[PDB]
């Protein structure tokens, strides 16, 4: 939910080239995705142990 | 005339027989279907994994 709506502002607000927020935009994407990818891998961890349990 | 003891006693050797063969297997048969299925859940992963990656 937070994600495509992240990403949706990346594309409205760089449809061209501000200089500007240019630095922190890269920053936003680099926290997110960091973010994401942590959270996508320790629930597929958790599923497969859960899986494994029966 | 009618050894009807003796002919019981076989009978409860006989039945023991198959009590104690029966107990032995079934516990071995479960650890095999619980491999089975383990190596499974390790194959899964293993391959998810790769797709994933690739």
């Amino acid at each position: 939910g937070v994600a495509t709506q992240l990403l949706a502002a990346y594309i409205l607000l760089f449809d061209e080239y501000n200089e500007k927020k240019a630095s922190a935009q890269k920053d936003i994407l680099i926290k997110v995705l960091d973010d994401g990818i942590t959270k996508l891998n320790e629930a597929q961890k958790s599923l497969l142990v859960s899986s494994q349990s029966f | 005339v009618i050894p009807w003891q003796t002919f019981d006693e076989t009978i409860k050797e006989l039945s023991r027989f198959k009590q104690e063969y029966s107990q032995a297997a079934s516990v071995l048969v479960g650890d095999i279907k619980t491999l089975l299925m383990d190596s499974q859940d390790k194959y899964f992963e293993a391959t998810q994994t790769v797709y994933e990656w690739c």
